[PDB]
């Protein structure tokens, strides 16, 4: 059961 | 190679349904994401494309603060998408997209998350379910989700 990683998007 | 459904741990998951995911950081709450695509990598692992939901206390405000959740069930949708492993899913959950005119369902009737806003990650702001700021395709996505919520919840108790 792998984990899910969230990316960090470019913001203003 | 794309898939319309995928089976894991005895549960079958389709497209355009919300799911809970084991978080990257252990201290995080379980992530909530809409399944947009089910693909198979070159090495044979199965990855799902997920469109994140943001909890009001973790979504960054432009002013640098955080929002106050009106209701414990409140979630912010978004267009932030990420490929996460299929084995990371826990189970399918319930997420209700209820417009501003209709009021929320009752807790003991239909428990689950409720969405009244969409989080703009670029500008760090909130869009309503129907808004002129949307592009055509994004407004279409939000309308599809609101329609899917409406086919489940027939009655529209207005405020």
């Amino acid at each position: 059961t792998k984990a899910a990683r969230k990316s960090a998007p470019a913001t203003g | 190679t794309h898939f319309n459904q995928f089976a894991y741990d005895g549960n079958t998951y389709d497209l355009e349904v919300p799911v809970l995911l084991v978080p990257e950081d252990k201290s995080q709450k379980p992530y909530v994401a809409i399944i947009k695509d089910i693909t198979q990598t070159k090495d044979g692992s199965m990855m799902i494309l997920g469109q994140w939901f943001y909890r009001p206390e973790e979504a960054e405000k432009r002013g640098g603060g955080n929002w106050q959740s009106s209701d414990t069930r409140e979630l912010f949708y978004s267009f932030h998408r990420d490929e996460v492993p299929a084995e990371s899913v826990m189970h399918r959950c319930v997420v209700y997209f209820v417009p501003a005119h209709k009021q929320l369902p009752k807790r003991k009737n239909n428990p689950g998350f409720i969405v009244r806003k969409v989080y703009d990650t670029v500008e760090k702001k909130l869009w309503k379910l129907t808004d002129k700021d949307y592009e055509d395709s994004k407004q279409r996505e939000i309308d599809v989700l609101v329609k899917k919520t409406m086919n489940v919840l027939g009655d529209l108790p207005d405020l």
